[PDB]
């Protein structure tokens, strides 16, 4: 009957909107998670800059 | 009301929810991207300045070097970067 | 084109490597979703 | 926070290489040189991606450039 | 995994009340003259059953009103809430029928019954707020608050 | 909306795999940049050395 097919539907709804959470949090996830490296990769590339600034100038 | 139509009402804005999805993470990668391009550039003129200081001190003449004793401090101190966010 | 793939698709989505991350009874629902509709009305205000 | 971290740090540093037989010989004439008291900060020091109202903020990298300053005024100082 | 774990828990404990727990009642009422508690409980079975053959069993004697010889039923499983319509409308009818002032709905019931039914409806309370279990976590830990001061 | 779904899902994947494998390769790039700039402050301290000597 009509309610039976209800519950189908509500069920396949349900597991398709699980799955759309799951994107979403593995979304979020990975920005941070490229926020962290990004910043040790920034800082790495300051620490050079300023080593390459003193040996040039220390060398004229 | 049919329970059809309340259903495939849904199924729409699931859909919605999934094209919403879709511009929000093209958001947080252009947002990645930008800042990853900003750092290869840093870090092609940085390599520019590493293969240009190589070669200048490759050549570097000790017995030739003559140090100024009367210059010693008219001459300008360097001075690290000092910039603070 | 079916349940399965898209599945499989966010499985293989969700393992990547992220290191460094840390009746008398139809005629009061009526009524009440009336009063309810009210309410967040005068929420507004 | 990075003025404090600073000073704590010099503290330390200055506290462990103080005369160990002269820490004792003060406290047996009651003019005990006090310990700087343990503190917490490994934690703050390790931020990387603070999130403030839609910004992720780097903690470490400010901390840093305050720090820097500091030693470099703690040398010249010192000359 | 919370979500998982309480749309099923939901949905079992809803199925098992409605079809195992509303069969004695029901088979009382059919052998009593009186026919709006079974009216009411028919009504409760219409709304909230999933016959997993799509149809009620036939052969029940419970229906009937005979005793049972017995006759068990499978009650199916799955992960799905009820919509809130018919969750309130559920709720709504177990409360009529234990009910102080309805000549009482409650009088025909007898004890074991009124027992379970006042059970099931004091546990039905929170399903709504657990389904929606994001946004009631995002209201249980409300402090914004704290900084406004339009008032002062 | 299945279709939509899975669409979505590989799209994201081969963004995030793009973004994880330029990630990598920059950092490969500065660690050899790193040796070879140490190397340069090692001949560098050596001159001066030779030269007070």
């Amino acid at each position: 009957r009509e309610i039976h097919q209800d519950w189908a539907n509500r069920e396949y709804i349900e597991i398709i909107t699980s799955s759309i959470k799951k994107i979403a949090d593995f979304l979020n996830s990975f920005d941070m998670s490229c926020r962290s490296r990004l910043a040790t990769l920034n800082e790495k590339l300051t620490a050079l800059e300023r080593r390459i600034e003193y040996i040039e100038a220390r060398v004229t | 009301n049919e329970l059809e139509c309340v259903t495939n009402i849904s199924l729409a804005n699931i859909i919605r929810q999934l094209s919403s999805l879709s511009k929000y993470a093209e958001d947080i990668f252009g947002e990645l991207f930008n800042e990853a391009h900003s750092f290869s550039f840093r870090v092609n003129s940085l390599q520019e300045r590493v293969d240009r200081l190589s070669v200048s001190v490759t050549q570097l003449d000790p017995k030739e070097e003559e140090l100024s004793l009367q210059d010693i401090t008219m001459r300008k101190a360097f001075r690290s970067s000092t910039i603070q966010d | 084109v079916t349940l399965e793939d898209a599945l499989s698709n966010v499985d293989l989505l969700e393992e990547l490597p992220l290191p460094d991350q840390q009746a008398r009874y139809i005629e009061q629902a009526t009524v009440h979703s009336s009063m309810n509709e009210m309410l967040e009305e005068g929420q507004e205000y | 926070l990075a003025d404090q971290i600073f000073a704590y740090y010099k503290v330390m540093a200055g506290s462990l290489l103080l005369d160990k037989r002269l820490r004792s010989e003060c406290k047996n004439q009651g003019a005990t040189i006090h310990l700087p008291p343990s503190n917490r900060y490994e934690t703050l020091l390790k931020q990387r991606h603070v999130q403030l109202l839609g910004r992720s903020i780097d903690l470490n990298r400010l901390i840093t450039q305050r720090v820097s300053a500091a030693m470099y005024k703690s040398l010249e100082l010192a000359i | 995994v919370f979500n998982h774990a309480i749309r099923h828990t939901v949905y079992a404990a809803l199925q098992d009340f409605s079809q195992v727990t509303l069969r004695e009642p029901l088979r009382q009422a059919i052998k009593k003259k009186k026919n709006v508690i079974q009216s009411v409980l028919q009504a409760i079975r219409k709304t909230v059953c999933d016959w997993e053959t799509g149809h009620e069993p036939f052969n029940d004697p419970a229906l009937r009103g005979e005793k049972d010889p017995g006759f068990d039923i499978k009650v199916p499983r799955r992960a799905v809430g009820p919509s809130s319509t018919q969750l309130y409308m559920v709720r709504t009818m177990l409360e009529s029928l234990i009910a102080d002032k309805s000549k009482t709905l409650r009088s025909s019931l007898e004890g074991p019954t009124i027992l379970d039914i006042e059970k099931f409806h004091r546990e039905s309370f929170f399903y709504t707020h657990l389904i929606n279990f994001s946004e009631t976590l995002q209201q249980c830990c409300d402090l914004s608050q704290l900084w406004f001061r339009e008032f002062f | 909306t299945t279709q939509s779904l899975a669409s979505v899902a590989y799209l994201i994947n081969t963004l995030a795999n793009n973004v994880l494998q330029m990630l990598d390769i920059q950092a490969s790039q500065l660690r050899r940049m790193e040796s070879s700039i140490n190397h340069i402050s090692q001949t560098v301290d050596i001159h001066k050395e030779k030269v007070a000597r």
